[PDB]
C-alpha cells in the first residue's frame, strides 16, 4: 500500500537542542529524528551551588532493518540529465522482490513519466540501487518523495522524501574591486554593475570588504637621582631639582616597576620634606633667596617657581601662598620686558648654559617659560585680577625676546632657549616661525650640537622645541641626549639634569603614543527599495558587512587611518562550459535483447 | 541476454595520468557474468586488472588507459524485466583523484542517452510518455 | 632582624578577588603588628586601585591569608586602563610598624605585578562541527567566573570570518548565564575555517574562541578509517619493519559494508608535499567490513630504488596512505588518509619535562620519565635504564646505574642519591627493548656557598586522587638549623588557597588534603630562613582529572535499538540544581571530511582552569627568588623582592 | 594462442569447426579473392548470444563444444556463388560484435568452394 508506508521527511543534523533545569529526576521524552545514524547526544550542567562539568556523551543509535539511503547531490542545474540513485538496503533474512517508484511530482521529468514501478529482487543482506534518471524543470526547489513497496510475502515498506533544491541558470561569475583609502582622495565612487553577460532576473548578493592595515634611560642610574636635600638655601635646590625630575622623569615614563615599590613612596618622601626645606626659606615676598639675610635673585626665585609649582601637583600645598610668589616676579619686570638680577648667585655653577655674553635674554626665556608653570597651579577662582596681568606681563616679555630672537647674533644657549619660551606661551606666528628657524640653522650635524654642561642643556631645551613645533628630528635628537646622558655619573650640572629629564620625559610619551586610527566609512545609494546607508567602524581589526546596494554606491571614508576597501558582487552569467567530458571519457554501448512489460 | 563493451581512453600530457576505476552501471536486473569478467583478469594481455560485480553496479579497474579507443568488453545477463525506459549511467574516476571524474549516459540498444526535452528555450517542458 | 614577607601570585586579573600572603618571622613574641594591603599604582599619584585591606595579625599567629578585592572601576578611577607601556600595578603592604619598630627608610612594603584584564571562563558550543554554505548557525556561550559558578555579566560576541574579518557582534547582558544565538552563513562563502569568538565586555583580552569549518559537503552514510598494525615502522639499518594496515569500512549506524577499497600509498614530507608510489596500488574486497593490506620488505626496497630515495633518507618522512573505498554496488565512495604515521628509529618517545631541574645536592634526587609508544597511549612494563654521571669537582666523576620497571601509567620514578660540593649531574635515559630511547641531559648544581637547601619528598609517588590526603617529607641540608619552623603554602590557578605554618621535627610530614580546589595541579612553595636568607624549593604535584562534582549523567532506557521515528525516554541526573546544555550531534558529521576536532569535553574544561596558572616548570629552584618566579609568586622581604614578569606567559 | 581449422555442390551443406586451445569467443571471417574479408558470424564465450551476417540471417548458426572447447558452424542450404576462404579468429577482450578487422592473431582458414 502506499499510503500505508510511513513517508519519512525530517532530516535534521542537530534536534536536541535545549536547555532546562534538573531536580535529581525529569523524564524528557525525545521522538526520534526519521533519520538512519548514531547520535552523539551530550550535554553540559550550569549550576549555582557545584558548577559546570562536561556529561559523557551518550552514543543513541536509531535504525531499521530494511531502509531506503537517498543522497541527493547538493547542486543540480537545470537542462541538465540527473542520476538519483536510491540505495535500497535489506538486512532482513528473507529474500524480497520490492519497487521503487518515485512519486508523480509537478515541475519534474519522470523518465517513465510518472508513477512507474520498478520491480527488483533485493537479496538479503544486499543493496539493489535501483538508478533514476529525472531533469529537473522547476523553478525553485522540488520534494520528491520515493516509496519502496514490498510484496505480500512479507510486506515491509519505506519512504524516503528529500526535498532537492535547483540552482539558478549559469555559472556564478566574482568581481574583486581592490582600492585604497587615505585621510587626499577622500571621496571615491564605484561604478554600478553593467556586464552584459547579467541574467536579467537572478540572485544579486554583493558584500563589502574592509581592512584597517595598521602598521628610556637606565632606571638605574636614574633612580640614583633621589637624595636628601641638605645644606643651605642654595643647595637645597641642587639636590631637589634632580629629586623632583628623577620622580617625575620615571613618573612620566611608567619605570617605577622597575624600581622596588619602597623606592616610590621613599622618593615621595624626599619632595615632601623636600618641600618644607625650601618653603621655610620663603621670604615675605615669596622671593625664595638664598639666604634668609641674603637680598633676593629673580633667577632662584623663577626657578624655585618652576620646580615647585610642577611639585605641587603632588604636595598638598596652598595655592594663595603661590600666587604671591608670582607677583614678586612681575615687579621685577622693566620697560621692555627684560629681567635684571638684583643680587647674583653665590654659586654661578648651577646656572647650567647661562653664564656668558648674554644673560638677559636667557633670564626672560628661562623665567618666561617658568613663569608660565605657574599659571596652571593658580586657583581657578578667584585671583582674576592678578591672573590678567600675568598674561600681560609675558606678553610684554614675548614682545623683547622676540626682537631679539629676530635680530640673531645670538649664542647657542639663547637660541634654543628663546625658541622654546616662545614655543610653551605660543608667541606671535611670525616670531615663532622666525626663532624656530633660528634654531635649525644654528643646529650641528646622532651627531648634534664628551658632551660639556652647555651644550647638554641646550639640546634639551631645543629638543622640547621640536616636540611643540617629532619628524625625523626629535626622534633623531635623542638619540643624541640618552647617549650623552647614558655615559656613567651622566648629567652633570643641576639645570641640564632637571631640564634634560624633562625632555625625555616629553620625547618618550610623544614617540610611544597611539590615537584611535579610526577608519569607518559609509556606503549608500539609491537602489530600487529606496535610499540605505552602511558604515564599517574600525578603531581596533576587520569587518564585512552585507548591504542591499544594487546601483552606484557613495563612498564617504574619513579618518586619519588608511586602510583598503574592496566590494564583492556576486552574480549568475549565461553558462559556456562544455556537457561533453575532456580529459577521461567513457563510451558503453548496450547491444541485444531487453524485455520490457511496457514500452511506449 | 545483453551484452555491453565499455570504452575508455586519455588525451594525456596532461600531467594527471595515471590509472582508471569504471563504475559501468547496468539495467535493472543486470550482473555481469563473472565467468567472462574472470576471463579478461586471468589473461597474460590482462587489461581489466581488478573487477568486482554484484548486481547492477560492475567496478572494472584499468591497469592502463590507452591515448586511442582501446577498450574491452563483456556481457551481462537479465533476470527481471525492466519496468520502465530511461538512460543508465557510468563513470571513470581517476584512481589518483576520483573529483575528476567523467559521467557518461547510455540506453537500451534502440533508445538514446538522454530524455525528450522540447527545451530549446527559455521556456522549457518535456515530452515523455 | 624582624622581617614582613609579603606573598601573592605574580599577576592579578582585575574583577575578580586576589589573595595576599602575609607573615612575620622572627618576631620577639609579645608584639602585634597591624597595617593594610592596598593596590596602588604608581604612575597616577599612588591613587589605590582596591578597597583597604588590614591584617592586624600578631606573633601567636604569624601566617594571614588576605581576600583582596580589587574591583574594576577603581582601576578606570586609578587609570590603569591609560598606562602606555605594559600593565604594571603595585601592590603594597602600609603599617606604622615598619618604621618605628624596624627603622626602615619607608612605613610601606610591597611587590610589582602585571596586572591583566584576562578573568572568566567562557565555553562556546556551537550547532554542528562543520557547516555546509547557506545552513542556519547556532551556538552559545557559557559565562564562568573564576570559580566555575554562573557568572552574570555582559559580553561581546564576536563572529569572525575565514578571511580574518568580523561578521557579526552582539553585546548582551546574561541573568540566566547561558547567551543563545542563531548566524546566518553567506551561500557565497569559500570553504574555509570560521571563528567565534566572545570576551567579557568590560575587561578586554578574557576572549575565548573556538572555530567552526565551513565546507562544501553532503552527509555520508559509512565512515572508513584506517588503523594501521603497528603505529611506527622501525627503520634503522639492517632491520626493517613489516608494514601492513587494516582498512575498516562501517556505517554510520554501525553495520559493516561490503565493496571495493583501492590504497595508494606515497611519501609526506615535513612541509606537506606528497610523493606517490607507482605499481604499489593495491586494491581488495572488503569482508565483513575488513581488509588486510600489507607490503613485504622486498616489494618496499624496489619501490624506493625506482624512486631513488633510498632507505636511509626516511628520517622524518610520512608513509602516506589514502583510500577509496567504493561501496558496490551503492558506488558513494568516501576517502580517508593516514597522514599520521612516521618512519622511526626506535619503538618509544621519552617524555622528560617533569624531572626538576636544579638539583638540591645532599638529598635525593628523583627523574620523572614518562615513556610512551610514539602515537599510542602510554605503555606498561618498559624497563627503563638512566646512567646518572655525577660530577664532582675534586674527584673522578662518578657513574651510577639503576633500571626500573613502568609502573602501569607510563610513568617512573627512580631516585639517584647525589652527594654534596658536585659540579653537576649528566645522565643518560634508555628505554626499550631492543632499540632503547635515548634522551640525555645535564641539570647544573646551584652555587656553593650559600645558605642550606630545602628538599621536598613525595612517598607515593603516584597522583593523588580527588580526595586523598598526599604525604610531603621537608628537611633542611646542611648545617642550617638555626630555624625553628617550616613553612609552606599551597598554590593552585593562581591563587593562594592555603597558606600554613609547621614546627621543625626530626621527621616534618606536611599534609595536603587535595581538594576540588586544587586541580589539575596544584603546586606546593615551602620555605624556611637560614637566619636573615630564605630557601626554598616548590613542588608541582598533579591532580587526577577525577570526576564531576556536579554529576551529570546522561543515560538511556538500556539499549533497544530505537527505529526511526520511536519515543526514547531520556534519563539524566544531576547533584545540584543546575541548567543542562542538552545538544544532540549527528555522528556522520565526523566523518564529513575534517579536522574530527575535539567537542567541549572535560580536556578543555581542565586546560582551561589550569590556563590561568602562572608559574611553569616542574619547580626548584638555585636561589629563593628564582624559585618563587617559578611558581608564579611575587616575594618581598623587604631586602630581597622579586622581579615583576617580563611577560603574561613564559 | 593459436587457431587450427579444417573441415561441395550447390544447395548443400557443412560444418565447420575451429579448434583453439583458450576458451574465448573466436568468430568466423571470410575472405574472397581480390577484394577485403566480410564477417559471416559470430559467437561469445557463454554462446548465450550470435550475430550472423545479414547476407546469412536464419541461415547459418554457430555451437560451441565446452569439453574440448572448439566452434561448430553448419551451414545448412549452401548458397552457390558464396565460395571464400574462411577464417576463425579471436581477440582477447571479448568485443563481441566487433564487424571491423581488429582481430589479433588471425588463423590460417580452409578451403571451400561450392560448384552450382
Ligand atoms: C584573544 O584574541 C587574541 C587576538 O585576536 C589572541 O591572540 C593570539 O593568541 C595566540 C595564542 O594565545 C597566538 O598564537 C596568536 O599569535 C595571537 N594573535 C595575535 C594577533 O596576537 C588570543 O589567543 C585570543 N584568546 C584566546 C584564548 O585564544
Ligand atoms: C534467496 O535466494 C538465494 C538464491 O541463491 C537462496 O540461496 C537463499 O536461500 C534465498 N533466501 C531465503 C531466505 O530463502
Ligand atoms: C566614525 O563615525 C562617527 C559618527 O558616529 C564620526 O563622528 C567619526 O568621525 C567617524 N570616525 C572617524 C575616524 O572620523
Ligand atoms: C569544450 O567546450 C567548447 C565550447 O564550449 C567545445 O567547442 C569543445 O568541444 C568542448 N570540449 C570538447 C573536448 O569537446
Amino acid at each position: 500500500d502506499e499510503d500505508d508506508i510511513p513517508v519519512r521527511s525530517f532530516f535534521p543534523e542537530n534536534w536536541l537542542w535545549r536547555v532546562e533545569t534538573v531536580d535529581r529526576f525529569q523524564i524528557l521524552t525525545l521522538w526520534l529524528p526519521d533519520s538512519l545514524t548514531t547520535w552523539e547526544i551530550h550535554g553540559l550542567s550550569l549550576s549555582k551551588t557545584k558548577g559546570l562539568c562536561v556529561a559523557t556523551p551518550v552514543q543513541l543509535r536509531v535504525f531499521r532493518e530494511f531502509h531506503l539511503h537517498l543522497r541527493l547531490p547538493m547542486s543540480v542545474r537545470r537542462f541538465e540529465q540527473l542520476e538519483l540513485r536510491p540505495v535500497l538496503y535489506n538486512y532482513l533474512d528473507k529474500n524480497l522482490t520490492v519497487s521503487v517508484h518515485v512519486s508523480p511530482v509537478e515541475g519534474l521529468c519522470l523518465a517513465g513519466g510518472g508513477g512507474l514501478a520498478q520491480q527488483v529482487l533485493v537479496p538479503a543482506g544486499s543493496a539493489r540501487p535501483v538508478a533514476f534518471s529525472v531533469v529537473p524543470t522547476a523553478a525553485a526547489a522540488v520534494s520528491l518523495k520515493v516509496v519502496a513497496r514490498g510484496s505480500f510475502e512479507f510486506p515491509v515498506g519505506d519512504a524516503v522524501s528529500k526535498v532537492l533544491q535547483i540552482e539558478k541558470e549559469g555559472a556564478i561569475h566574482r568581481e574583486e574591486l581592490v582600492y585604497e583609502l587615505n585621510p587626499r582622495g577622500r571621496t571615491l565612487e564605484i561604478p554600478g554593475n553593467s556586464d552584459p553577460n547579467m541574467i536579467p532576473d537572478g540572485d544579486f548578493n554583493s558584500y563589502v570588504r574592509v581592512t584597517a592595515s595598521d602598521p628610556a634611560l637606565s632606571p638605574g642610574g636614574v633612580a640614583s637621582l633621589l637624595r636628601l636635600p641638605r645644606g643651605c638655601g642654595e643647595q637645597t635646590m641642587i639636590y631637589l631639582a634632580p629629586t623632583l625630575a628623577a620622580s617625575r622623569y620615571l613618573d612620566k615614563t611608567e619605570q617605577w616597576s622597575t624600581l622596588p615599590p619602597e623606592t616610590k613612596d621613599h622618593a615621595v618622601d624626599l619632595i615632601q620634606k623636600g618641600y618644607m626645606r625650601i618653603q621655610q626659606f620663603r621670604k615675605a615676598d615669596g622671593s625664595y633667596a638664598a639666604w634668609l639675610s641674603r637680598d633676593s635673585s629673580t633667577w632662584l626665585t623663577a626657578f624655585v617657581l618652576k620646580v615647585l609649582s610642577l611639585a605641587q601637583e603632588q604636595v598638598g600645598g596652598s595655592p594663595e601662598k603661590l600666587q604671591e610668589t608670582s607677583n614678586w616676579l612681575l615687579s621685577q619686570q622693566q620697560a621692555d620686558g627684560s629681567f635684571q638680577d638684583p643680587c647674583p648667585v653665590l654659586d654661578r655653577s648651577m646656572q647650567g648654559g647661562l653664564v656668558g655674553n648674554d644673560e638677559t635674554v636667557a633670564l626672560t626665556a628661562f623665567v618666561t617659560i617658568a613663569l608660565h608653570h605657574g599659571l596652571a597651579v593658580f586657583q581657578d577662582e578667584g585671583a582674576e585680577p592678578l591672573k590678567q596681568r600675568v598674561e600681560a606681563s609675558i606678553s610684554k616679555a614675548n614682545s623683547f625676546l622676540g626682537e631679539k630672537a629676530s635680530a640673531g647674533l645670538l649664542g647657542a644657549h639663547a637660541a634654543a632657549i628663546t625658541a622654546y619660551a616662545l614655543s610653551l606661551t605660543k608667541a606671535p606666528v611670525d616670531l615663532l616661525g622666525v626663532a624656530h628657524n633660528n634654531l635649525m640653522a644654528m643646529a650641528q650635524e646622532n651627531l648634534y650640537w664628551q658632551a660639556p654642561a652647555l651644550w647638554i642643556e641646550t639640546t634639551a631645551y631645543a629638543l622640547l622645541h621640536l616636540l611643540l613645533h617629532k619628524a625625523e628630528m626629535a626622534d633623531q635628537a635623542s638619540a643624541w641626549l640618552t647617549r650623552q646622558g647614558s655615559f656613567q655619573g651622566g648629567f652633570r650640572s643641576t639645570q641640564d639634569t632637571v631640564i634634560a629629564l624633562d625632555a625625555l620625559s616629553a620625547y618618550w610619551i610623544a614617540s610611544h603614543t597611539t590615537e584611535e586610527r579610526g577608519l569607518n566609512v559609509t556606503l549608500s545609494s539609491t537602489g530600487r527599495n529606496g535610499f540605505k546607508s552602511h558604515a564599517l567602524q574600525l578603531n581596533n581589526l576587520e569587518e564585512e558587512l552585507q548591504f542591499s546596494l544594487g546601483s552606484k554606491i557613495n563612498v564617504k571614508v574619513g579618518g586619519n587611518s588608511k586602510g583598503t576597501l574592496k566590494v564583492l558582487r556576486t552574480y549568475n552569467v549565461l553558462d559556456m562550459k562544455n556537457t561533453t567530458c575532456q580529459d577521461l571519457q567513457i563510451e558503453v554501448t548496450v547491444k541485444g535483447h531487453v524485455e520490457y512489460t511496457m514500452e511506449a | 541476454r545483453v551484452h555491453y563493451t565499455v570504452c575508455i581512453w586519455r588525451n594525456g600530457k596532461v600531467g594527471l595520468s595515471g590509472m582508471a576505476i569504471a563504475d559501468v552501471t547496468l539495467l535493472s536486473g543486470f550482473h555481469a557474468l563473472r565467468a567472462d569478467l574472470e576471463k579478461l583478469t586471468s589473461l597474460s594481455d590482462r587489461y581489466v586488472s581488478h573487477f568486482e560485480t554484484e548486481g547492477p553496479h560492475v567496478l572494472l579497474y584499468f591497469d592502463s588507459v590507452p591515448t586511442s579507443r582501446e577498450c574491452v568488453g563483456f556481457e551481462a545477463v537479465q533476470e527481471v524485466p525492466v519496468g520502465l525506459v530511461q538512460p543508465a549511467s557510468a563513470t571513470l574516476y581517476d584512481y589518483y583523484n576520483p573529483e575528476r571524474r567523467c559521467s557518461v549516459f547510455y540506453g537500451a540498444p534502440s533508445k538514446s542517452r538522454l530524455l525528450a526535452t522540447l527545451c530549446s528555450a527559455e521556456v522549457c517542458q518535456c515530452a515523455e510518455g | 632582624k624582624p622581617r614582613l614577607l609579603l606573598f601573592s601570585p605574580s599577576v592579578v586579573h582585575l574583577g575578580v578577588p586576589l589573595s595576599v600572603g602575609v607573615q612575620l618571622q622572627d618576631v620577639p613574641r609579645g608584639q602585634v603588628v597591624k597595617g593594610s594591603v592596598f593596590l596602588r599604582n604608581p604612575s597616577r599619584n599612588n591613587v589605590p586601585c582596591s578597597p583597604k585591606v588590614d591584617f592586624t595579625l600578631s606573633s601567636e599567629r604569624d601566617f594571614a591569608l588576605l581576600s583582596l578585592q580589587v574591583p574594576l572601576k577603581d582601576a578606570k578611577s586609578c587609570g590603569l586602563h591609560q598606562l602606555l607601556r605594559g600593565p604594571e600595578v603595585q601592590l603594597v603592604a602600609h603599617s606604622p610598624w615598619l618604621k618605628d619598630s624596624l627603622s626602615r627608610t619607608t612605613n610601606i612594603q610591597g611587590i610589582n605585578l602585571l596586572f591583566s584584564s584576562r578573568r572568566g571562563h567562557l565555553f562556546l558550543q556551537t550547532d554542528q562541527p562543520i557547516y555546509n554554505p547557506g545552513q542556519r548557525v547556532r551556538y552559545r556561550v557559557f559565562a564562568l567566573d573564576q570559580k566555575m559558578r554562573p557568572s552574570t555579566d555582559t559580553i561581546t560576541v564576536m563572529v569572525e570570518n575565514s578571511h580574518g574579518l568580523r561578521v557579526r557582534k552582539k553585546e548582551v547582558y546574561m541573568p540566566s548565564s547561558i547567551f543563545q544565538d542563531d548566524f546566518v552563513i553567506p551561500d557565497i562563502s569559500e570553504p574555509g575555517t570560521w571563528k567565534i569568538s566572545a570576551r567579557f565586555s568590560d575587561g578586554l583580552e578574557s576572549n575565548s574562541s573556538t572555530q567552526f569549518e565551513v565546507k562544501k559537503y553532503v552527509l555520508p552514510n559509512f565512515e572508513v578509517k584506517i588503523t594501521p598494525g603497528k603505529p611506527y615502522i622501525l627503520t634503522v639499518p639492517g632491520h626493517l619493519d613489516e608494514m601492513q594496515l587494516d582498512i575498516q569500512a562501517r556505517y554510520i549506524y554501525g553495520k559493516p559494508v561490503q565493496g571495493v577499497a583501492y590504497v595508494r600509498f606515497g611519501l609526506l614530507d615535513e612541509d606537506g608535499k606528497k610523493t606517490f608510489f607507482r605499481g604499489l596500488e593495491s586494491q581488495t574486497k572488503l569482508v565483513n567490513g575488513q581488509s588486510h593490506i600489507s607490503l613485504s620488505k622486498a616489494e618496499f626496497q624496489d619501490a624506493l630504488e625506482k624512486l631513488n630515495m633510498g632507505i636511509t633518507d626516511l628520517q622524518g618522512l610520512r608513509l602516506y596512505v589514502a583510500a577509496a573505498i567504493i561501496e558496490s554496488p551503492g558506488g558513494e565512495m568516501e576517502e580517508a588518509e593516514l597522514t599520521s604515521w612516521y618512519f622511526v628509529s626506535s619503538p618509544f618517545s621519552l617524555d622528560l619535562s617533569k624531572t626538576k631541574r636544579h638539583l638540591v645536592p645532599g638529598a635525593p634526587f628523583l627523574l620523572q620519565a614518562l615513556v610512551r609508544e610514539m602515537s599510542g597511549s602510554p605503555a606498561s612494563g618498559i624497563p627503563v635504564k638512566v646512567s646518572a654521571t655525577v660530577s664532582s669537582p675534586g674527584s673522578v666523576p662518578e657513574v651510577q646505574d639503576i633500571q626500573q620497571n613502568t609502573d602501569g601509567s607510563g610513568q617512573v620514578s627512580i631516585p639517584i642519591i647525589i652527594p654534596q660540593t658536585i659540579s653537576e649531574l649528566q645522565l643518560s635515559v634508555s628505554a626499550g627493548s631492543p632499540h632503547p630511547a635515548i634522551a640525555r641531559l645535564t641539570v647544573a648544581a646551584p652555587p656553593s656557598g650559600g645558605p642550606g637547601f630545602l628538599s621536598i619528598e613525595r612517598p607515593d609517588s603516584r597522583p593523588p586522587r580527588v580526595g586523598d590526603t598526599l604525604n610531603l617529607n621537608l628537611r633542611a641540608v646542611g648545617s642550617g638549623a638555626t630555624f625553628s619552623h617550616y613553612y609552606y603554602m599551597i598554590l593552585s590557578r593562581g591563587q593562594i588557597v592555603f597558606m600554613n605554618r609547621e614546627p621543625k621535627r626530626t621527621l616534618t610530614s606536611v599534609s595536603v588534603f587535595v581538594d576540588h580546589h586544587l586541580a589539575p595541579s596544584f603546586y606546593f612553595v615551602a620555605f624556611y630562613y637560614h637566619g636573615d636568607h630564605p630557601v626554598a624549593n616548590s613542588l608541582r604535584v598533579d591532580v587526577q582529572a577525577g570526576a564531576c562534582e556536579g554529576k551529570l549523567e546522561l543515560s538511556v532506557d538500556g539499549a533497544k535499538q530505537y527505529r526511526n521515528g520511536e519515543s526514547v525516554k531520556l534519563h539524566l541526573e544531576t547533584d545540584s540544581l543546575a541548567l543542562v546544555a542538552l545538544g544532540a550531534l549527528d555522528t556522520a558529521l565526523y566523518a564529513a571530511g575534517s579536522k574530527s576536532h575535539k567537542p567541549l569535553n572535560m580536556g578543555k574544561v581542565f586546560e582551561a582552569m589550569n590556563s590561568y596558572d602562572l608559574g611553569c616548570g616542574p619547580g626548584g629552584g638555585d636561589s629563593a627568588l628564582q624559585v618563587f618566579q617559578a611558581a608564579g609568586l611575587a616575594f618581598s622581604d623587604g631586602d630581597q623582592w622579586t622581579l615583576s614578569r617580563k611577560r603574561l606567559s613564559c | 594462442v593459436q587457431l587450427v581449422e579444417s573441415g561441395v555442390q550447390a544447395g548443400g551443406s557443412l560444418r565447420l569447426s575451429c579448434v583453439a586451445s583458450e576458451r574465448t569467443y573466436m568468430a568466423w571471417f571470410r575472405q574472397a579473392p581480390g577484394k577485403e574479408r566480410e564477417f559471416v558470424a559470430a559467437i561469445t564465450s557463454s554462446g548465450m548470444m550470435t550475430e550472423y551476417a545479414p547476407s546469412v540471417k536464419g541461415r547459418f548458426t554457430i555451437s560451441r563444444d565446452n569439453a574440448k572447447n572448439t566452434v561448430y558452424l553448419q551451414m545448412n542450404s549452401l548458397k552457390p556463388e558464396d565460395t571464400a576462404v574462411y577464417y576463425c579468429a579471436a581477440d582477447l577482450r571479448q568485443r563481441f560484435g566487433e564487424r571491423v578487422t581488429e582481430y589479433d592473431y588471425w588463423g590460417q582458414g580452409t578451403q571451400v568452394t561450392v560448384s552450382s
